[PDB]
């Protein structure tokens, strides 16, 4: 039984590009604050450079027919080909639209594609159309079908520009085949259980320690270490980690024991990793390899490995629960457990050990949407204002 | 049938031409300039191993682009649907506006023409029209301009008049000589103006409300239109169109900035020929409308006041018309149309008018002559 895309689901729009005779999969992305424009995020080199799907996820809010859309404009449904769909950017909460402005990349007959505050008007709405003759108008849209998006405001296809030096997405009269990948379904998500993409705090066995990094002393090299700390840092933003699965499709599904994932620091953008000298050190997006940045949750420290498992195309079963489950962090390749150094604002260093301690359990607390939003705002703003300061200094 | 054609053309953008497919396009104006250079270049215009003997590729490119622009402008939705707020009509107009920039439409109109020239022997050297830039090419530009973008703002109207519309009128007025009148280019230019430019300025007449410190441009336009109206090669329909256009413009124009045309009027009406019918009606309408500007010392501040020189000129007009009319033989239509004019001028002129004993010296012999008007 092939699944059908329906409203209130979370998806990412993917387009394939042939660059220097190399097939590369790209995802449409946008960052709410700072740049209303939309760009492209690569997801082909996931093994070496982890993609950022948090700014690529979109929510299908409304799916209306063309006639009904026109009527309301004058005044969990399943998507069928030919309906008008409203896409909401999951992070920003703003809607994809034809900006009616042109960046003029040698194509005068084109418009820019970005994000918009209001839902009113015909710019936010897009029409889905079959990619081949196998599909037809009114037919249900499968999860694996390719799609063509047409702007209601301008009848301009959601287009991928090969001609320009750096790949861009715009609204042009040439058509581009977009593939919709289901990220998560909120309806089939169990409340209180760990799902992929959550921003969470790693609480220690005493519930008053959280895995953090040193506070801001203007030293990014000192901010690269990882330690246990207690106090107000548990409600501060530097204790926030985003769990990122290694899969692109169904990344918002429930997290099971043994599932590899990457832990990203929200306020610094650096992924947790194990160095070759058995030391935890944050490293950059470009270097954040699967070999170093892969971690799993074990129900017990007992050595029986989870073994080979299949990834399932769905939300999956709910195994890890917030605040009622004891988890042990294990590096996938080395098998080392995460534990405190126990040497004597505790500043108890977090280290990797073959056996660890008996009180090495980690509790899970899910952060609030407000906290995650503010943390990503802080990261983006500090990056931009550091670029500004460097330019002024030059 | 217009929207569907718009769908089809936007789905296949290669129908728009190499200048406008969207990738590596030089633009409509650049294409028209490349075409007029190709038309001059003989290596590219002809095969180089009339129209069938030599298909001028420059003219072919220009007529293709003019036909595309004309088709798009005709595909533009009607004004009333836009006023009613029909979303699809608004969408079509926005698509066409995105397709064709305003500057490209302005530039093609700004492009000049090939001036017909008499020769040392007296024979007119005819530049071949089928091989060069044609008035119909600009006429299509005008149709797109007034059907898609719309001329609804005054400084835009004035800028367009200054850049592209006025020089064409001046060229038409310069080809008013008998030898140059029979030239095909003069006929084509006259048709283009009387079909596209004059009706446009007639429908956008209310925009001529405030043109105080563009006085020179509006005076030049009036003079050129009056000379073109005096032109002889014009047809009956062309005369009617230019009469309506001039009357509509002068009616909305403020009475202060039309004394310069009054001078020509007050000399040319007393001849009481067939050509005088339009100017004497124009005087009738002017003096019936702006009667308070003369009899009342002040009027509104916006009208201004009499300078006593236009007052002397109007009194001279009244007396000249009256005397020419008195020694003129009876013609029914001519007197029935002249009487309202004489009555209006008499009413506008103050009854107690101070006739200045100091009469004006050094009359404008150029505006005041027997032959050539220069």
């Amino acid at each position: 039984e092939i699944q059908f895309l329906r409203t209130d689901d979370e998806v990412v729009l993917q387009c394939t590009a042939t660059i220097h005779k190399e097939q590369q999969k790209l995802c449409l992305a946008a960052e709410g604050f700072g740049n209303r424009l939309c760009f492209l995020e690569s997801t082909s080199n996931s093994k070496n450079v982890p993609p950022d799907l948090s700014i690529c996820t979109f929510v299908l809010e409304q799916s209306l027919s063309v006639r009904a859309l026109q009527e309301m404009l004058a005044n969990h449904r399943t998507l069928l080909y030919g309906h008008a769909i409203l896409l909401r950017h999951s992070y920003s909460g703003m809607y994809l639209c034809c900006l009616s402005t042109s960046r003029s990349s040698t194509d005068k007959l084109a418009f820019d594609v970005g994000l918009q505050e209001d839902t009113t008007g015909e710019a936010c709405w897009w029409t889905i159309h079959p990619a081949s003759k196998q599909r037809s108008e009114g037919e249900k849209v499968r999860v694996g079908d390719d799609l063509i998006l047409v702007s209601v405001s301008s009848e301009r296809y959601l287009h991928l520009s090969y001609g320009n030096g750096s790949l861009h997405v715009d609204a042009a009269f040439q058509q581009t085949l977009w593939s919709v990948a289901p990220i998560s379904s909120g309806s089939e998500a169990a409340q209180g259980y760990l799902i992929g993409g959550d921003v969470l705090r790693l609480l220690h066995g005493h519930m008053d320690e959280c895995l953090t990094v040193p506070s801001g002393e203007h030293g990014e090299e000192q901010r690269r270490t990882v330690h246990y700390e207690g106090g107000a840092v548990s409600v501060h933003a530097r204790s926030l980690w985003r769990l990122e699965t290694l899969r692109v499709a169904w990344s918002g599904s429930h997290i099971r024991w043994g599932q590899p994932f990457r832990l990203r620091h929200v306020t610094t953008g650096k992924y947790l990793s194990l160095m070759e000298d058995k030391n935890l050190l944050l490293m950059d997006k470009e270097k954040a390899d699967v070999k170093s940045t892969a971690f799993t949750f074990r129900s017990s420290k007992e050595k029986l490995d989870v073994g080979v498992r299949k990834e399932v195309d769905g939300m999956g079963t709910s195994e890890i629960k917030y605040g009622d489950s004891v988890c042990y962090i294990q590096h996938v390749d080395t098998g080392l457990w995460l534990t405190y150094q126990s040497v004597d604002s505790i500043q108890r260093k977090a280290i990797m050990h073959h056996e660890g301690h008996m009180d090495d359990g980690i509790s899970l607390s899910r952060s609030q949407h407000e906290e995650s939003r503010t943390a990503r705002v802080i990261r983006s703003t500090v990056f931009l204002f550091n670029r500004f300061i460097r330019g002024l200094d030059a | 049938n217009a929207n569907v054609v718009v769908r089809l053309l936007i789905r296949r953008p290669e129908c728009f031409g190499p200048a406008l497919r969207g990738e590596g396009g030089n633009g409509l104006l650049a294409a028209m300039e490349e075409a007029i250079k190709i038309a001059e270049d003989p290596s590219r215009d002809g095969p180089s191993p009339e129209e069938d003997d030599t298909i001028h590729m420059g003219n072919a490119i220009m007529t293709f682009y003019s036909a595309l622009i004309d088709l798009l402008g005709r595909c533009a939705p009607e004004m009333h649907l836009i006023h009613a707020g029909k979303g699809e009509a608004i969408r079509i107009r926005s698509i066409l506006r995105s397709l064709i920039p305003l500057g490209d439409l302005v530039g093609v109109i700004s492009i000049a023409f090939q001036m017909p020239t008499i020769a040392k022997d007296g024979n007119v050297v005819e530049p071949d029209m089928s091989a060069g830039f044609c008035p119909d090419h600009k006429a299509a530009m005008v149709l797109f301009l007034d059907r898609v973008y719309g001329i609804e703002v005054q400084d835009f109207l004035l800028h367009l008049l200054e850049v592209g519309f006025l020089p064409d009128l001046r060229a038409a007025a310069s080809l008013d000589t008998a030898a140059l009148s029979a030239t095909d280019m003069a006929l084509a230019l006259n048709r283009y103006l009387c079909t596209a430019v004059l009706p446009l300025l007639t429908r956008c007449a209310p925009l001529f409300a405030g043109t105080e410190h563009h006085a020179s441009l509006i005076d030049s336009l009036l003079h050129t239109v009056y000379r073109l109206s005096k032109g002889c090669s014009l047809t009956k329909a062309q005369r009617d169109s230019i009469e309506v256009c001039l009357l509509s413009i002068c009616g909305q124009l403020r009475p202060s900035m039309m004394q310069h045309l009054l001078r020509r009027l007050v000399f040319d009406v007393p001849l009481l020929n067939e050509h005088a019918k339009m100017p004497l009606k124009l005087l009738t309408n002017h003096y019936e409308r702006c009667w308070k500007y003369y009899c009342l010392p002040g009027g509104w501040g916006n009208f201004g006041a009499a300078s006593e020189e236009e007052l002397h000129l109007s009194r001279k007009l009244f007396w000249g018309i009256f005397d020419a009319l008195s020694q003129k033989k009876y013609e029914q239509e001519l007197f029935k149309l002249a009487l309202p004019c004489l009555s209006a001028v008499a009413g506008a002129l103050p009854p107690d008018y101070m006739e200045s004993n100091y009469v004006s010296m050094m009359e404008k012999q150029s505006s005041m002559d027997s032959e050539g008007n220069f």
